[PDB]
C-alpha cells in the first residue's frame, strides 16, 4: 500500500543524498 | 499582488524542465538554446542531463526497476507521483541532488511514456513535477539563485572559459 512508495522515495533519497554530498562537503 | 507575487523562477524552471523532458523522451540531444529561460539555463540543461542520464545508468536496476512499478496509465498516477516527491523531501532537506533525481526520475517516466506513445501524460507530468518541485521549496530556489546556484553548486571547480 505504502511500502512500495517508501522504498521508491527512499531509493531516490539514497542516490540523491550521496550525490549532493559530494559537492556539499568536498569542493 | 505586486512583484512579490511574480515568479520568474517558475518561467525558467517550466521552460528548462518541460524542454528537458521532451528532448530526453525523444532522445533529442539537440535542444533549442535556453534563450527564453536564461543564460544559466544552458549550463543547467547540460549538467542536469549529464547527471540524470548518469544516475539512471549507474543505477539501471534501481531506476528501471522503480520505473516499471510506477507505470503511468491514468491521472491517478499523478497523485502517487507527488507522494514520491514528498517521500524524498520528507526530512525537509532541500538539496540540488534531490532535485536532479526527482527530475531524472520524471525524465525516465517521460522516456518510458514516449516509448509507449503516452505523450498525453508526459506534458502534464512535466508541468506537475515543475510546479510541485519548485513550489514546495521556492524559498530555497530564491536563496540559491535558482538554476544559477544549481550549476554553481553542481559544478564548483568549473573552468568556465573552456
Amino acid at each position: 500500500e505504502e511500502e512500495w512508495a517508501r522504498e521508491i522515495g527512499a531509493q531516490l533519497r539514497r542516490i540523491a543524498d550521496d550525490l549532493n554530498a559530494q559537492y556539499e562537503r568536498r569542493m | 499582488g505586486p512583484l512579490g507575487s511574480e515568479d520568474d523562477l517558475y518561467r525558467q524552471s517550466l521552460e528548462i524542465i518541460s524542454r528537458y523532458l521532451r528532448e530526453q523522451a525523444t532522445g533529442s540531444k539537440d535542444s533549442k538554446p535556453l534563450g527564453e529561460a536564461g543564460a544559466a539555463g544552458r549550463r543547467a540543461l547540460e549538467t542536469l542531463r549529464r547527471v540524470g542520464d548518469g544516475v539512471q545508468r549507474n543505477h539501471e536496476t534501481a531506476f528501471q526497476g522503480m520505473l516499471r512499478k510506477l507505470d503511468i496509465k491514468n491521472e491517478g498516477d499523478v497523485k502517487s507521483f507527488s507522494r514520491v516527491m514528498v517521500h524524498v523531501f520528507k526530512d525537509g532537506v532541500t538539496n540540488w541532488g534531490r532535485i536532479v533525481t526527482l527530475i531524472s526520475f520524471g525524465a525516465f517516466v517521460a522516456k518510458h511514456l514516449k516509448s509507449v506513445n503516452q505523450e498525453s501524460f508526459i506534458e502534464p507530468l512535466a508541468e506537475t513535477i515543475t510546479d510541485v518541485l519548485v513550489r514546495t521549496k521556492r524559498d530555497w530556489l530564491v536563496k540559491q539563485r535558482g538554476w544559477d546556484g544549481f550549476v554553481e553548486f553542481f559544478h564548483v571547480q568549473d573552468l568556465e572559459g573552456g
